[PDB]
């Protein structure tokens, strides 16, 4: 359904994987920052598109990105 | 390269030969934008064939035997129309309807541009070089059916004179 | 895709409403359906056009056969001043019988009069009998079918045009400039010539009789001759009668100036005169560009060359012909936006130099197509803005444009957003605040402390043109000019005339009050142009979205972080300047129509007095005008402005209704519907039925689209019935 | 159990502007898209649930349901990939006397269960099977 | 006679002609190619 | 069917606009058949969809 | 020309609706023509009438009270008894139809050819075996074959009498009431 992307901009505070609220993202192993962490988007078909995320992200300009698009059942938080 | 017909000047690419009446004439380059020209075709044909006919009607109705019955006497071809009435008009229409929606497929078709059918016993039984011969005679007698056409016409409103009465 | 949006694949698969919803507003975005190229795109949009044209010519092939069928256009012929028009019948079976006898009022039958123009039109053009009009009725009909036909064959494969025909500017502008716009206006002053003018002096030439009766005695041998001059000798008299021989003249084409004294409009002889010479001037300017012949000017060449030396305007014009020729979004905003001040002109020059005759005398007409080409003409230029920066957001190449005219405009964004917004800032304080202690004064009993500006600077302007009330003896007011002298005995003597008559349009005199409602008239262009233009150039991004390019023209929000990110879309910005358009254009409608109608009613001192304070306006002006359409429909019975009573209550109700939309957001509906859902599953006997498309709220921007619409709606509706009853009722 | 029941849906994902089928499928391999109540007697989503004398409310009737032993499978099933690379780095880091990856599997999650040996560094792990 | 055209022509182009159009809508919405 | 038919046609006969003609109640006929035939077609096109 | 290939062309462009039988299809040519034929009736019968003054009270318009705006023509001018009548009289038949195309028997000829009707095949196969230009003699009697030639026949005499009514200038009545020998009238 929708596209969340993460940046290289990342410092892998964790922050947004701790406000998803239905498991879409995910910490795994990186290099590239000091923390050792980056962020993940494993589960995209889960994404309400709340952005809470990015709400959360404390870099200069999100490094986690949420495109809204496609809408399904799950995307559209239709529990009829 | 220059065009036989007009020997100042190139010819269009389109213009090979091929075709019946390709004497290299297209000043005005109407060949280039056109995928083929077998519309273009159709369309001489057509229109050709039916200023054959108008002239000779024109001649006729103006100094020949009309049919029985008034209103089908006005010797005039253009008030002869509104004499006749919309009746007669719209039985012709509806006919000249029926058959040109009938070949509508052979007019954006592909087939030989020209041919509906209509080629009764002739066109047979001949090679196809007798064959070329013929359609040039249709072509070169459409284009002057045409030519005499606007003339004929043009000289009714503009002397308003008969077609065959020549007086200086 | 195998559902409803066939060209999204996305919607289609949409398991709510909003596929339906979508689908029918995304339908003529073909750029961005699945799988387009360039080619088709242009291809399906050539056929589009087609079909609108279409549609064009069967509208107005309906007017003349129902004003053919149904009028009584022989009748006003005959006495145009005395007869009111008649529009189609009318057959309502909700109707009683007192709405039969009182729409048909005047006639036979019920009836709906026209506010349209088209009878005087008609009348000036040459028609006179009803069979005539039937004639054009069915030539349009045939015309539309053959445009069906060529949207048919230009989709076919072999005719199909390439992407490159659609891209050969100089052709084409060259055929528009000279064929187009030229040569039509060549043949309309052969028209004017040939059968208008004839009908004015009370001959017939109709196609039983052009080609014999010679439209002026001499012939055609003055033309090249080189003896133009005969054709504009024998003008009509001052006495002549229009429709009949009596004081006529044998000139075709002439520069009287002025107005026909019966008819009190233009002269024919004059507008064939116009049109000849505005066909050579196109005929000429369509010769200026390269088009297979060796001459003519390349466009790119000229843009590329335009760079002012000083580097002021950087690399100058260099990349905008690129620009231009692969975004269809610039073209179309360029057309919208000179049209649209097209149509402000129309409507603002043909109520001054009436055009048809017996117009002016029609007060509720020329109301109504006043009102009528500015709202068009606001639609028109917000709709440039719009597509201006969807060309921003999507068809903009920051690398070509290089310090290009375009890109440096973009460098200085700020300083163009924050001066508008000075100007209007100014414009707003200053204009209230006047207006504010002038309500304020007369309302303590003191009209002598009012501050009333006289315009002095426009009444300059029309002294400059002739106008003497002023006393201001500069140029054309004045005998000893350099500028009297020159056009003394060419034009002006019938100009001065017409300037100086008090019964005519022509500059009507202006005066402390029209000074105020000018400025507020300049405070919604300038307000209503922030909007869009800050739309068009933070389209691409801003401080709070530095990445707005990657979303689009419309999305619905950012999110409630970072401050909140409500509106911030460009798309946003056209919703919100439509408030605003329609605002000004109000502002200017409403000022016209009051002018008029009390210059029109006897009293133009109404005017002049009260609307220097706001109460003027609602009292003098509103309240008092609104009399006769709040009682088209009483306790005591009914008249034939029941249909303007009840459509101007209907305006309000759906105006109203939009504000629900607006105030309202979606996170409220969504959990109602969710209740219903929930009933009808568990309702016996209705648990039989079922949806197949799940129940869901409108969405952020639907909400907003609907909201405008019903606010636009009833906007036009409830003011149209205003302006039309409200003349009406009170001088018809 | 078929880990890609989820993923083996009608669902066809569009360029641009989706996700996709993301990690579990986008959307339900079934159609949500069934008929209403039907008369006493009588079924109509396929596989429901007969409403006896109430068929009005059949809908309420569960027949999708959670067996506490098949959730022991799936969730082994799931996370086979995740023990498979826990194991291998064990066995990597030199591991004392060790045997074979199952076998040491089933050693190291006979003690610890199978959650807590989801859950534990290759250090502990190491640490766990000193012994 | 044309006169009675109003009385023919009215009655089905406002109620038959958009019940048809609005059920075939309906219909092409629904389906599923 | 029966059961709907039998108590629509009160409403038509003795509130619609002919109801004070002697033709009212023909007229509360006609208007029912007419009601009875849109609900059949929203059947129709339920049962198709 | 060949009829095959245009009724082919036309399910092409309109497949939705080729489906059911619409457009120029057998189906089509059977309905109208019974149609046809079964009018012929009506207008001689109306034609008989109108010569033989059966009609009650014709010439006279309906009250505008009684009756309301919906038998208005023009303001408050009213249809004529006589065109009442006769839309009646079709109206009684109509419904006829109505109730035969919603609510069609188990072993009746359908309007639409429906998959889910036990007359389908039956359908199909006589539509199948009925297309010719000429009628197929030998068939006699009450026959589909005879059904559809019969049709066909009322159906161009429907165009001609409207045909020869212009080129006269005379209602279609009173050309019915020439051809039948002025019996009528
Ligand atoms: C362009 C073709 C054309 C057209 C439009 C007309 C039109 C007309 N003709 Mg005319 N005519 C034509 C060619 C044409 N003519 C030719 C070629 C001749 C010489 C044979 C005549 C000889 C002629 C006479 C002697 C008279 C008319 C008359 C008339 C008028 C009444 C119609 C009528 O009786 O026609 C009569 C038509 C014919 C005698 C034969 C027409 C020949 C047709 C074109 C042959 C082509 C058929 C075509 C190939 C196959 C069918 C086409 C399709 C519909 C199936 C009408 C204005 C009458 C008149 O004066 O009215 C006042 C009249 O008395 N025409
Ligand atoms: C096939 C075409 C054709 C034919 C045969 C004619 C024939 C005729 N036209 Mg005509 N005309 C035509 C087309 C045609 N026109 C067109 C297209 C128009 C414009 C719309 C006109 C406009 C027109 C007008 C306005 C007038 C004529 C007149 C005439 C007549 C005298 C012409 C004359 O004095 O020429 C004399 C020729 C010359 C002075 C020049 C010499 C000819 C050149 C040098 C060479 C000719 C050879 C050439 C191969 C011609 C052979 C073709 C032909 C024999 C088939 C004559 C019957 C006049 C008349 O009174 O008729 C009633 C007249 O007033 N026509
Ligand atoms: C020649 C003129 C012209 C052309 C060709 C286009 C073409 C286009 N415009 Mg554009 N536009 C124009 C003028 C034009 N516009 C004007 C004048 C304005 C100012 C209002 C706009 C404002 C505008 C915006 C704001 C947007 C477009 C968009 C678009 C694109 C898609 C349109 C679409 O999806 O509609 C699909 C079909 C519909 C929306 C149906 C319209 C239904 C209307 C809204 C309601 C009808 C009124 C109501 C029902 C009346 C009932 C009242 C009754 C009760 C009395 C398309 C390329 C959109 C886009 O993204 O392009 C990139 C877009 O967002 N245009
Ligand atoms: C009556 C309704 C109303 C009013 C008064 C305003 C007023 C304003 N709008 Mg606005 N707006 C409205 C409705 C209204 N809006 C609606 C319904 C919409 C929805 C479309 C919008 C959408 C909108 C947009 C999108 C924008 C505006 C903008 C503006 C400002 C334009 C600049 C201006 O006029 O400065 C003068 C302002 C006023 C005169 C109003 C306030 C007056 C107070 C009372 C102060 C008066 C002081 C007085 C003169 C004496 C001062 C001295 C004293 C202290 C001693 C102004 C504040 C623009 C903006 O931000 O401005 C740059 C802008 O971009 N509006
Ligand atoms: C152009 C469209 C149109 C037309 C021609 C009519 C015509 C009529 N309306 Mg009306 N109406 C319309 C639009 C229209 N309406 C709209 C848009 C609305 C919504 C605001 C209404 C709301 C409305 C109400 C609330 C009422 C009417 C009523 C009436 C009837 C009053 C006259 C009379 O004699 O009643 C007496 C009635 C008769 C003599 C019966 C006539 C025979 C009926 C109409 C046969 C209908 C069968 C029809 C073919 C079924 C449709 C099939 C479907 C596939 C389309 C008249 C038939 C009144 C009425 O009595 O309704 C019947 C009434 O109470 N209308
Ligand atoms: C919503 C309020 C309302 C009401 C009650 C009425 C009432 C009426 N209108 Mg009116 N009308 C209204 C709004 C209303 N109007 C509006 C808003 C408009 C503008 C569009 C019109 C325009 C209009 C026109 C143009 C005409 C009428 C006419 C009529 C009359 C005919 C009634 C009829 O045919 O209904 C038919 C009703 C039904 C078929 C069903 C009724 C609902 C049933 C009874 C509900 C039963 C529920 C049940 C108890 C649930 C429990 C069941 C359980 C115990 C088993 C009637 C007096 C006509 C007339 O003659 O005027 C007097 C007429 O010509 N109306
Ligand atoms: C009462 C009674 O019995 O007395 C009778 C006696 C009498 C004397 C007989 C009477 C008469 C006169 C009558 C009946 C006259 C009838 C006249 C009639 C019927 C006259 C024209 C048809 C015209 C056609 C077909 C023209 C062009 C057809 C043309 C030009 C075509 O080109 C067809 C075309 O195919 C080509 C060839 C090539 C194709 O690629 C393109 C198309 C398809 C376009 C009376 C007096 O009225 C009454
Ligand atoms: C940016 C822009 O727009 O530039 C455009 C402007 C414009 C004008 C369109 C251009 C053009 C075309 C040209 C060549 C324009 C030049 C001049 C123009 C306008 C037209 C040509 C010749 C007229 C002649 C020869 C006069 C015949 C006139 C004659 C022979 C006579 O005087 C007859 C007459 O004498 C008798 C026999 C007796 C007298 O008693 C009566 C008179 C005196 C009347 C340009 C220059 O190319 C580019
Ligand atoms: C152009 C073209 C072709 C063609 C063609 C042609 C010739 C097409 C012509 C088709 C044509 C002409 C078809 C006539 C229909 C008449 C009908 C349906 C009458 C219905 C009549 C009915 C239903 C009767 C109704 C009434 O009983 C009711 C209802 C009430 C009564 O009160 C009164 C009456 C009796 C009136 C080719 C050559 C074949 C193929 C080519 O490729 C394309
Ligand atoms: C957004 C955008 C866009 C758009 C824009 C626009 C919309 C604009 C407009 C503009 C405009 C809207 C302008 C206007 C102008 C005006 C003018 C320019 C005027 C002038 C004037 C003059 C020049 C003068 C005149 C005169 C004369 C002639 C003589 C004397 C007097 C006087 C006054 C009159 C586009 C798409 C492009 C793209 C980019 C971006
Ligand atoms: C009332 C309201 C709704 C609910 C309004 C709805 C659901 C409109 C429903 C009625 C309209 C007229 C659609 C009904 C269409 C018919 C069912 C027929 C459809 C036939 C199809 C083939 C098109 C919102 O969803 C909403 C969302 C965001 C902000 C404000 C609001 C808001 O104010
Ligand atoms: S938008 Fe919401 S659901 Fe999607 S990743 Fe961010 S927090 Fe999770
Ligand atoms: S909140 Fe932002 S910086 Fe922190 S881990 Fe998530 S994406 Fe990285
Ligand atoms: S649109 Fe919704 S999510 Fe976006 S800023 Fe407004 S309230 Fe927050």
């Amino acid at each position: 359904s929708h596209t969340v992307k993460i940046y290289d901009t990342c410092i892998g505070c964790t922050q947004c994987v701790r406000a998803c609220p239905t498991d879409v993202l995910e910490m795994v192993p990186w290099d590239g920052c000091k923390s050792g962490q980056i962020a993940s988007s494993p589960r995209v078909e889960d994404c309400v598109g709340c952005k809470r995320c990015e709400t959360a992200c404390p870099t200069d300009f999100l490094s986690v990105r949420v495109y809204l698009g496609a809408e399904t059942t799950r995307s559209l938080g239709l529990a009829y | 390269e220059m065009s036989k017909s007009i020997p100042f000047l190139t010819v269009p690419e389109k213009l090979d030969g091929s075709m019946a009446g390709d004497v290299g004439f297209d000043p005005m380059g109407l060949s280039d934008i056109q995928t083929d020209l077998n519309y273009a075709r159709w369309a001489e044909l057509k229109h050709g064939r039916i200023c054959m006919l108008a002239v000779v009607g024109m001649v006729w109705q103006e100094y020949g035997p009309h049919l029985p019955g008034d209103a089908y006497a006005t010797k005039d071809p253009w008030e002869a129309i509104s004499s006749v009435g919309f009746a007669s008009n719209f039985q012709t229409l509806l006919a000249i309807g029926v058959v040109e929606l009938a070949n509508w497929n052979k007019y954006y078709g592909d087939g030989t541009p020209g041919d509906i059918g209509w080629t009764g016993g002739q066109l047979s039984k001949m090679n196809d070089a007798q064959i070329k011969t013929r359609m040039e005679s249709e072509i070169v007698h459409c284009r002057l059916a045409m030519i005499a056409f606007i003339g004929a016409t043009h000289q009714t409103f503009l002397l308003h004179k008969g077609l065959l009465d020549f007086s200086y | 895709a195998t559902k409803f949006p066939k060209f999204s694949q996305a919607l289609a698969q949409d398991p709510a409403t909003r596929r339906i919803w979508y689908g029918i507003a995304t339908a003529h975005d073909l750029e961005a359906h699945d799988g387009m190229t360039e080619e088709n795109l242009y291809q399906k949009i050539f056929a589009s056009h087609f079909g609108h044209l279409a549609i064009i010519f069967l509208w107005t092939s309906g007017n003349l056969f129902h004003v053919a069928w149904q009028g009584n256009f022989e009748k006003w012929v005959s006495n145009p001043l005395k007869t009111r028009p008649i529009a189609h019948s009318i057959w309502d079976p909700h109707f009683g019988e007192s709405a039969l006898k009182a729409f048909s009022k005047g006639n036979t039958y019920p009836v709906n009069i026209t506010f349209s123009g088209l009878y005087q039109w008609w009348y000036t053009i040459g028609f006179r009998t009803n069979q005539e009009l039937y004639k054009g009725s069915i030539g349009l009909l045939l015309l539309a079918s053959v445009l069906l036909i060529a949207g048919w064959l230009h989709l076919q494969p072999k005719f199909r045009p390439s992407l490159s025909w659609f891209k050969n500017n100089e052709s084409r502008l060259n055929h528009h400039l000279s064929g187009l716009l030229g040569f039509s206006s060549l043949a309309w002053t052969g028209h004017l010539v040939h059968v208008a003018i004839p009908a004015s002096r009370g001959v017939h030439v109709g196609w039983d009789n052009f080609l014999t009766t010679p439209p002026h005695p001499a012939g055609l041998t003055p033309f090249f001759t080189g003896n133009w001059t005969v054709y504009a000798e024998n003008p009509d008299s001052a006495t002549h009668v229009f429709n009949t021989s009596e004081g006529s003249g044998t000139a075709i084409l002439t520069f009287l100036g002025g107005f026909h004294p019966q008819t009190q409009s233009l002269w024919l002889s004059d507008m064939a005169h116009h049109h000849l010479a505005i066909a050579v001037v196109f005929i000429v300017a369509g010769h200026m560009y390269r088009t297979n012949f060796g001459i003519g000017h390349n466009m790119k060449e000229i843009l590329d060359a335009h760079r002012p030396p000083g580097g002021r305007l950087g690399a100058g014009h260099v990349g905008l012909f690129e620009t231009i020729t692969n975004s269809l979004h610039m073209q179309l905003g360029l057309a919208l936006a000179c049209l649209g001040v097209a149509t402000s002109l129309t409507a603002q020059h043909m109520y001054a130099l009436t055009p048809y005759a017996y117009l002016s005398k029609d007060f509720t007409t020329e109301a109504a197509l006043y009102t009528h080409h500015q709202y068009i003409a606001g639609f028109l230029m917000v709709g440039a803005f719009a597509h201006g920066a969807i060309f921003f957001v999507r068809d903009y190449d920051p690398e070509l444009n290089k310090n290009n005219v375009l890109a440096r405009m973009l460098e200085h964004k700020e300083a163009i957003i924050s001066h508008l917004s000075w100007a209007s800032l100014f414009l707003g304080f200053h204009t209230l605040g006047l207006y504010i202690h002038n309500d304020t004064v007369v309302a303590f009993g003191q009209p002598e402390k009012q501050i009333l500006f006289e315009p002095l600077f426009a009444e300059y302007i029309q002294a400059a043109s002739g106008k003497a009330v002023y006393q201001f003896n500069v140029l054309l007011a004045s005998s000893t000019s350099p500028a009297t002298a020159a056009g003394n005995q060419v034009w002006l003597p019938g100009w001065l005339e017409a300037i100086n008559n008090p019964k005519t349009d022509l500059f009507l005199k202006i005066g402390p009050g029209d000074f105020l409602v000018h400025h507020a008239i300049a405070l919604g262009l300038h307000v209503t142009a922030l909007i869009l233009v800050k739309g068009a150039l933070d389209a691409r991004g801003s401080k709070l979205m530095p990445d707005k390019k990657d979303f689009g023209y419309s999305f619905p929000c950012d999110g409630p972080g970072r401050g909140g990110t409500c509106d911030i879309s460009a798309w946003d910005a056209f919703y919100l300047a439509m408030f605003w358009m329609l605002n000004t254009i109000g502002w200017v409608t409403f000022y016209w129509h009051w002018k008029h109608m009390t210059i029109w009613g006897g009293n133009p001192g109404q005017f002049d007095e009260s609307s220097n304070y706001i109460m003027g306006w609602l009292r003098d002006y509103l309240w008092l005008n609104s009399s006769p359409l709040i009682n088209g429909y009483n306790p005591f019975g009914m008249n034939n402005l029941s249909v303007w009573s009840w459509m101007f209550l209907f305006g309000h109700l759906i105006w109203a209704t939009g504000f629900m939309f607006l105030i309202s957001w979606r996170g409220y509906w969504q959990e109602l519907i969710e209740t219903l859902v929930w009933a009808h599953e568990r309702t016996p006997l209705a648990n039989l039925i079922r949806w197949r498309d799940k129940p869901v709220a409108l969405s952020i921007v639907q909400a907003r689209l609907v909201g405008l619409v019903h606010f636009s709606v009833g906007y036009i509706l409830t003011y149209a019935a205003f302006v039309i009853a409200s003349t009406s009722g009170k001088f018809a | 159990v078929d880990l890609d029941y989820g993923m083996k849906n009608s669902y066809v994902p569009a360029t641009g502007g989706d996700g996709g089928q993301g990690q579990f499928g986008a959307q339900s391999p079934n159609d949500w898209r069934v008929a209403g109540t039907s008369p006493v007697g009588e079924t109509s989503y396929a596989g429901a649930a007969d409403g006896g004398e109430e068929p009005w409310f059949a809908e309420a009737i569960s027949t999708v349901s959670l067996d506490l032993q098949k959730a022991d499978e799936t969730l082994k099933a799931f996370t086979k990939d995740a023990a498979a690379f826990k194991i291998e780095e064990f066995a990597a880091e030199k591991p004392y006397g060790f045997t074979s990856s199952d076998a040491a599997m089933e050693e190291l999650v006979g003690k610890l269960g199978y959650s807590k040996f989801l859950e534990m560094s290759t250090k502990q792990l190491m640490k766990t099977w000193g012994t | 006679a044309a006169s009675f055209l109003p009385s023919i022509l009215v009655p089905l182009v406002g109620l038959i002609f958009p019940a048809f159009s609005m059920a075939l809508f309906f219909l092409y919405v629904q389906t599923d190619d | 069917g029966l059961a709907h038919g039998y108590f629509l046609i009160g409403p038509f006969a003795q509130l619609g606009p002919l109801r004070n003609s002697d033709i009212g109640l023909l007229a509360g006929f006609l208007s029912t058949i007419g009601l009875i035939l849109i609900l059949t077609l929203g059947l129709t096109i339920y049962g198709a969809a | 020309s060949v009829f095959d290939d245009a009724v082919k062309d036309w399910a092409e462009e309109y497949p939705q609706f080729a489906a059911w039988g619409w457009g120029p299809s057998v189906q089509a040519e059977i309905w109208n023509g019974r149609h046809a034929m079964f009018g012929w009736v009506v207008m001689c019968a109306c034609a008989y009438a109108k010569g033989h003054g059966l009609i009650p009270d014709a010439d006279q318009t309906l009250d505008l009270k009684e009756w309301g705006t919906l038998a208005t023509i023009s303001g408050k001018n009213t249809i004529t008894n006589e065109r009442a009548i006769i839309l009646i009289a079709n109206v009684h038949a109509l419904m006829v139809g109505l109730a035969a195309t919603i609510s069609p028997n188990s072993f009746a000829d359908t309007l639409l050819l429906d998959p889910n009707h036990p007359m389908y095949e039956w359908q199909m196969e006589r539509n199948s075996k009925l297309g010719g230009v000429m009628p197929n003699l030998g068939k006699m009697g009450v026959t589909p074959e005879a059904e559809l030639a019969n049709g066909r026949m009322a159906m161009m005499g429907i165009i001609t009498c409207i045909a020869y009514s212009g080129i006269q200038g005379q209602s279609m009545i009173d050309t019915i009431n020439e051809w039948v020998g002025g019996a009528y009238f």
